[PDB]
This record gives structure tokens, sequence and C-alpha cells, in this order.
């Protein structure tokens, strides 16, 4: 199997590179290509043929390879360009086929501080009609994703019934999340205010929904 | 009178997998060809001395066609199965069917030294081919080594090939080439075949005596 | 263009088998390799195995992992690739994927030029049993207004939630679901609409549990 660095940072408008080193049987003597995979999707085609670009790729992209390891540049750094991204070939021992790298995590630098944006409904007609109680909390569209989420039930801070996404990625490239507080539908009423106190950087956005 | 059909001498006497139909005769005054047969060296590349050979096969009075290294015995360190598009039979990739694509297995290519020995009491033609790469990211994958060597060793035939890498005008879709060489052995002499790589093998050769 | 599309994915038991399907479009499917990919949540791309064009022999290789118990063929009749999987483990359980790939010529090793891949799909080899999902309203109340839907307490992943039928990509969220202490999930789906435009039209989400053939379609009113 590859190995690429776990993690790469680099600002816009930057050189990058990406290693992937590997063996005489895999990397030394076979093709290399490199691949992009944004949060969620089929991966993409980035090189072939240890620097070959496929019909859609930009002159930003370019591969080298120099004996047993190969790597991956990317020069005009964009946002677009924060995904995953894996070297794979052929390896040409017995039976090993084709190996890929353990992949590498392009992070832009520099990206403007986005703050969460918080939607927090309370349960519904039907769901109350059911027996059941879910209070579901939105948070998206901040980029440094390290949210802090926090549910209240009238001051007080409670522990049973909440569980809580790991912050996510969409189209934005800012993360998105999502909190669920179950109760009874008694729970529900014998308070008033139910918060979702969301911190992001230190400040915290928080809404309140009530029976 | 030998009728090869649409075939020319060195698609006949290579094995081109589109005349294996011409029945096989072991004595003919002269060769009848056509204005331009169909089907010669499917794979492109330069014939040596191909007018000498046609000159030395106008005539034959004993012409047997033998197995002089048999595939499934004579390589078990390399890969035997490499074929082509080029030389393709009934829609499928296929390789002359007297020579034999030689590459790396499980990684290597070990040194191979195979030796002929002519119990004939006849002379026998024996053919070889000598693979040029277009490129050097091809050699590796073929053969995973850079610096190869192909040598042909016999008491009057004795030279050192020059596996050169080119890249050439794209024919038949390759811009690699196959060089086709070939020598009459006298009997008792014993042709020694050595290479580290590029070594298109001889599968069959024909004993003959020529009348 | 390219164009190809995965199906057959879904729960199974272990030590039971699934085939999976890959339809191909837009190209001259015999002239290509195909190969089969797989990757666990958030853990990577693996190779599963690969079949070659006809022209090559339309022979097949395979990773070690899968070699013995996945077959891997082709019908270029109906231009579709198969992965029949036997004798499934839980770690066999991944999102796959389906390739395009060039045969080199001499060596007729997979060239990797996976230029266009399949949406995927996901199988999970499990033992618990199927459970369709409830869907909840989430009523609306700067100048908009967010409204959505309450995927709750299914098993197994995936869920597709759509608005007004596929339609409505603006403004449309659907967020990770989350595994609850049941081993169930749950997710929601939010739009964000102009306020006036609540009264004024119209907003159903449909939910597509296909692991337990669960359609629903729920209206969102004030
Ligand atoms: C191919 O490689 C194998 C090595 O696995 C060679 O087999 C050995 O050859 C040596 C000397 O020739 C013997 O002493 C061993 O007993 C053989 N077997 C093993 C398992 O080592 C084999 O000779 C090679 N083939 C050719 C044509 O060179």
């Amino acid at each position: 199997v590859l190995t690429q660095p776990p993690s790469v940072s680099a600002a816009p408008g930057q050189k990058v590179t990406i290693s992937c080193s590997g063996s005489s049987s895999n990397i030394g003597n076979n093709y290399v290509s490199w691949f992009q995979q944004l949060p969620g999707t089929a991966p993409k085609l980035l090189i072939y043929d240890d620097d070959k670009r496929p019909s859609g790729i930009p002159d930003r992209f370019s591969g080298s390879k120099s004996g047993t390891s190969a790597t991956l540049g990317i020069t005009g750094l964009q946002t677009g360009d924060e995904a995953d991204y894996y070297c794979g070939t052929w390896d040409s021992r017995l039976s090993a086929g084709v190996v890929f790298g353990g992949g590498t995590k392009l992070t832009v630098l520099g990206q403007p501080k986005g703050a969460p944006s918080v939607t927090l409904f309370p349960p519904s007609s039907e769901e109350l009609q059911a027996n059941k109680a879910t209070l579901v909390c939105l948070i998206s569209d901040f980029y440094p994703g390290a949210v802090t989420v926090a549910w209240k039930a009238d001051s007080s801070p409670v522990k049973a019934g909440v569980e809580t996404t790991t912050p996510s990625k969409q189209s934005n490239n800012k993360y998105a999340a999502s909190s669920y507080l179950s109760l009874t539908p008694e729970q529900w009423k014998s308070h008033r205010s139910y918060s979702c106190q969301v911190t992001h950087e230190g400040s915290t956005v928080e809404k309140t929904v009530a029976p | 009178p030998l009728q090869l059909g649409n075939c020319s001498v060195a698609g006949w006497i290579l094995g081109n997998p589109e005349c294996e139909s011409l029945i096989s005769k072991e004595s003919w005054s002269y060769i009848v060809e056509t204005p331009n047969p169909e089907n010669g060296t499917c794979y492109p590349g330069y014939f040596a001395d191909y007018e000498e050979l046609r000159e030395q096969l106008s005539s034959v009075s004993s012409f047997e066609r033998f197995e002089i290294f048999p595939k499934e015995s004579s390589w078990p360190n390399h890969t035997v199965t490499g074929v082509t598009a080029s030389c393709s039979h009934n829609g499928k990739s296929s390789f002359y069917r007297n020579l034999l694509w030689l590459t790396e297995k499980n990684g290597l290519y070990p040194n191979l030294s195979n030796s002929y020995v002519n119990n004939k009491e006849k002379e026998v033609l024996v053919l070889w081919g000598v693979h040029h790469p277009s490129n050097i990211r091809d050699q590796r994958a073929i053969y995973h080594t850079e610096n190869a060597y192909v040598s042909v060793v016999s008491s009057h035939y004795s030279r050192r090939f020059t596996p050169e890498i080119a890249k050439r005008p794209k024919v038949r879709g390759q811009e690699g080439r196959i060089n086709y060489y070939w020598t009459l052995l006298e009997p008792g002499d014993t042709i020694i075949f050595e290479a580290n790589g590029n070594l298109i093998a001889p599968w069959y050769a024909f004993a003959l005596s020529r009348g | 263009e390219v164009q190809l599309v995965e199906s057959g994915g879904g729960l199974v038991q272990p030590g039971r088998s699934l085939r999976l399907s890959c339809t191909a479009s837009g190209f001259t499917f015999g002239d290509y390799g195909m190969s089969w990919f797989r990757q666990a949540p958030g853990k990577g791309l693996e190779w599963v195995g690969f079949i070659r064009s006809k022209v090559y022999g339309g022979t097949t290789e395979y990773a070690a992992s899968v070699k013995g118990r996945f077959i891997i063929s082709r019908d270029d009749s109906k231009s579709i690739a198969y992965l029949q999987m036997n004798s499934l483990k839980t770690e066999d359980t991944a999102v796959y994927y389906c390739t395009r790939d060039w045969v080199r010529d001499i060596i007729l090793l997979p060239a990797l030029h996976l230029d266009y891949w399949g949406q995927g799909t996901l199988v999970t080899v499990s033992g618990a049993s199927t459970k369709g999902p409830s869907v909840f309203p989430l009523a609306p109340s700067g100048g908009t207004a967010a409204l959505g839907c309450l995927v709750k307490d299914y098993f197994p992943e995936p869920v597709t939630v759509s608005w007004n039928s596929g339609a409505l990509t603006s403004g449309v969220h659907t967020f990770p679901a989350v595994l609850q202490s049941s081993g169930l999930y749950s997710l929601s789906s939010v739009v964000t609409v102009p306020s006036s435009s609540l009264g004024t039209q119209t907003y159903i989400c449909n939910v597509n549990h296909k692991p337990s053939n669960t359609k629903v379609d729920k209206r969102v009113e004030p």
C-alpha cells in the first residue's frame, strides 16, 4: 500500500504538493493516477500516466514521479480545491493488484471566518400526535468547523436526549451540522424554553423555541 | 509452387494471426505472392535482411515447423501471455504464432539464457524480435528494468542488440516498434538467447533443407 | 455524456449474496474495461476487481480481499457490468462504485484511467432488521423562512429526500444522518424560501427509503 501525508495545508495562490511513496513494484515501475474526491462524491480523475490530464482538468493540476515516490501539484489554490486526494497505481507483485494511498485532505488557509446560521424547529403537530417530540437544531454555513453545541432547558443544561452530528461539508465549502434533543411531549410542556446554544470560535449563537 | 495467398513472406514466416489458414507444404519450387498482401508484420518494425530471407526461402526441398521453446515450460519466471490489439484474430488481441512476448512476472524480469541445439540434421531457421518501446514509462511497466540488453550467440551468428527507446510515428495504432531478426543455424550448432528485457523470443522455428 | 448508473445495494445478512449492477451509457461499452471500487464510510478508496474488454479476453482480476467470494461479469448486449458478491461479511459494508478503464496493450494491466464513475450504491452487511422511517414536517414561522422534513428512526442507510419531486435544488440542504443509541438512523432536510411565498405555493418533501420500500410525500404548511 502507498503512503500519503494525512493532511496538507496551504494558503491560496500557493504551490502545494502531495507525496505518495511506494515501492519498485508499484510506483517505481507502474503508472500513477491521482484522484480528487470532494465530501460524499465519486472520485474525479485528476492525473493519469504519471502526468497526463483528462478532458476538463485545468492546467493548475500537475503530476510528477521520481523513482519510488510520486507527487501531485496544484498551483493556483482555490477554495473549491479543498477535498481529499488519492494516489493509485498497479502493484506487479503476484496478487497485490490495484493499490491506493491512504488519502490526503487538503485545507486552504486564509478562508474568511464564517458565523454559523442556526435554525431550531419545535416538535411538529404530527409528531406530537404520535406521543413523541424531537427538537431539531440545524447549523450550517460556518467555515471553521469547530462548533460546540449545547442544549439547555429553561436555563438548565440537559444531558439526556442530545445526539449531535459531526461537521459536514457542502457546496459552499463551509461546514454544516445538526443536533436532535429527544424528549417526551411532557418534558416539552413542563418547560417553556428550550435553547440550542451553538458556540463557534468563541462567540455563540442560540435560538429558543417554545410549546 | 507455394501459394501464400494474401500474406507476405514476413507475415507467413512470423506467424501473423490472420494467416494461420495457409496450407503448409514441405517442398515448393517458388513462392506466389499477390500485388500487396493484406497481412504482413501486424506489429510495425524493421525486418532485418528481408530480401535475403525471401531468397533463402525461394525454393525448399524439406520444410518442417517445430516448437523450439515450449511456451508452458521455457520461461517459468517470466510472463508469457502478452498479446496486442495490432495482431488481432477473430476480433480479439493475439500475437505472432511463432513468437512470444516475454514480460515481467511478479514485479521481476530475471536474466534469461535459453539454448537451442540443432539436432534435426538440417539447417533451422530461427526468428526473434527486439522490442523498442515508445517511452521509458512503458519500458518500466512492461519489463521493470531500465537498461535492457539482448544478445544472441551462435558459431556463425553473434550480435549484441540495442533495445533503444524511441517514439516513432503511430502506425497500426503503435508508436513503438519490434525489430525482427533471423539466422540460419547449421546442424549441431547451438544458438543462445540472453536478455533482461525487450526480447521477442522464438516460439516456433523451421527445419529446412533448401532444395 | 459518459454516464454510469449503479443499483442493487441494500441490506443483506452475513454469509448471504448480493448482485450489484452498473449500467453504462454514452460510449461503446464493449471497448472499455470495467472496475469496481469500494469505500467504507469515511475510510478511503479500495479496489475490488477489474474485468478486461472482450478485445483483451474478457478476463478478470480481483483484490486479495475479495477474490474467492466476488465474481465480476459483463453483458455487452445490455452494456451492463455486474458485481456478484457471495459470502458477505460485515467488513464488506461500503459504498461500491463502478468505473470504465483502459486495458493496457501488451501487459493487459488496467491503465487506471478512471475518468468516469457511477454515483455508487451502499451495501450494508448486517443482521439487524430493516425499519422504515417516520416523516414529520418542519413548519416555518432576514425576509426568508425555513421549512423542512424530519426523517426519523430508519435502518439502514440510505434515505433520499427530494423537494417537490426532485425539482427544487434552490435553497435545499439535506443533512447527514445520525446514528442513535438504538442503532437507528435519522436525518433532516431543510429548504429556505421567501416568507411571503408560503401561503403562495406548495412544498412537498418526497422521502424514499428503498430498504423498507417506503415512499412518503409530506406537505409542510405554516
Ligand atoms: C526460476 O526460478 C526458480 C526459483 O524459484 C528456479 O528454481 C530453482 O533453481 C535452482 C537452481 O537452478 C534449484 O537449486 C532450486 O531447487 C530450484 N527451485 C527452487 C524452489 O529454488 C528456476 O531454475 C528458475 N527457472 C529458470 C528457467 O531459470
